[PDB]
């Protein structure tokens, strides 16, 4: 990745994507990450796309064999492990960029919040697979993460901003299904529903359907956790 | 049915 | 490490790799398997044919959609763009390779010479065909030409071998016969054969469907029905 | 549109 300039990196990121290949789109993007230069929005983009994409696959495999464990010789607790140990992997990795290169005291909101929304996340994935006093301080480090980041968003940006939306979506869920906290999941989600539909004729129009987009799924867990 | 987070779209 | 895993144990795990989508995991415990040097099960042949066919079906959408963006970047002829996108389709088409060899190289040390009955040895030759075709889609030189070749003599000693040995409704000996009318027509430029080869598979089948159970006639008829597919889009 | 082989199915 080294070798290759960045200009050359966001270019075969993007054709990676276009080719559905999220592993290489990621690795591509770590390098570019790696030049040492700020991402542009269009950047984190791809960045964000691409270790989801690779994460999601392994959470929606470990789920399937966590399922066939609970239900279920040492074949399947194997083999459990083996998927999770790479997931692990590359919630590290991702984490790793985060400390290494991304999360800085300076530059826009915008960016802080969205890398420290980042960093809350990946810990979340962390924490829906560990068990130990491990689990405590995974939690314990989404939390912080999350709550930096809330901070910040009510500070420096609108309510009905999308960043602002996704992260208390994010940190909804991390309060429902990680930290057993449904009164605060869904006093967060409606706080934010009702204060970002008060702004949201401020809203310029190209957050527009995003920002509708992160207050219907406000609204559907909302209905779905009462 | 789990909660649903914020969607792997670009944004 | 799978040459000490038990057997069954390999065969599981390809089972929950399945379930999990995890499909190059699911092959590479299948190809452990095979090297135990046991001959396979019906269900592992659709394991084997399962796991290796999404790995490389992925890959072969992945370079279809990079040769098209590389093509469309070339004739543009912009003096800038391009270069980027010859080596990423490059890369791909590289691991695309390497999965096909692994499978012609199974089927080569493994499967053809130990299958036992008539319908698996054709089923495997079938596979060499298939992997052959996949490597022809992304060969250009005389390569391209002794690639095209091999996989002809593969299809054709399957067929050859299923006409003397197999019903002309068995999926295997259908499927080989729907593979190799592709083969005819998008990779050894002769629409004549690939249309003859799919007009008597069709008939000759369709003329026995009134002896199979109600599950083998869906079988059948599934792929009766690409046959016809086909045929409709070559006329 | 490319011809249609044979599906990656189980049967
Ligand atoms: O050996 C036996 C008995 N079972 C293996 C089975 C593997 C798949 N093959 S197949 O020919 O690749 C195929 C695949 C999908 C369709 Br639908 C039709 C045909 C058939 C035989
Ligand atoms: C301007 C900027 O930083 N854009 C890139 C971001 C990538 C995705 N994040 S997010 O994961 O918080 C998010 C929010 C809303 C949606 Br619809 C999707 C993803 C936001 C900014
Ligand atoms: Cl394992
Ligand atoms: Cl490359
Ligand atoms: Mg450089
Ligand atoms: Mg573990
Ligand atoms: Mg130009
Ligand atoms: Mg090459």
């Amino acid at each position: 990745m080294g070798s290759m300039e960045r200009a050359s990196l966001i270019q075969k990121a993007k054709l990676a994507e276009q080719a559905e290949r999220y592993e290489d789109m990621a690795a591509f993007m770590k390098g570019a990450v790696e030049k040492g230069e700020e991402l542009s929005c269009e950047e984190r983009n791809l960045l964000s796309v691409a270790y989801k994409n690779v994460v999601g696959g392994q959470r929606a495999a470990w789920r399937v064999l966590s399922s066939i464990e609970q239900k279920s010789g040492p074949e399947v607790r194997e083999y459990r492990e083996k998927v999770e140990t790479e997931l692990q992997g590359v919630c590290d990795t991702v984490l790793g960029l985060l400390d290494s290169h991304l999360i800085k005291e300076a530059g826009d909101a915008e960016s802080r919040v969205f890398y420290l929304k980042m960093k809350g996340d990946y810990y979340r994935y962390l924490a829906e697979v560990a068990t130990g006093d491990d689990k405590k301080r995974i939690i314990d480090s989404a939390r912080s993460a999350y709550q930096e980041a809330m901070d910040i968003s009510k500070k420096e940006m609108p309510p009905t901003n999308p960043i602002r939306l996704g992260l208390a979506l994010n940190f909804s869920v991390f309060h429902y299904e990680i930290a057993n906290s449904p009164e605060e999941a869904i006093s967060l989600a409606k706080t934010t529903f009702d204060e970002a539909m008060a702004d949201l004729h401020t809203l310029s129009e190209d957050s527009y359907k995003d920002s509708t987009l992160i207050m219907q799924l406000l609204r559907d867990n909302l209905t779905l956790w009462t | 049915i789990r909660s649903t987070s914020t969607p792997n779209v670009h944004m």
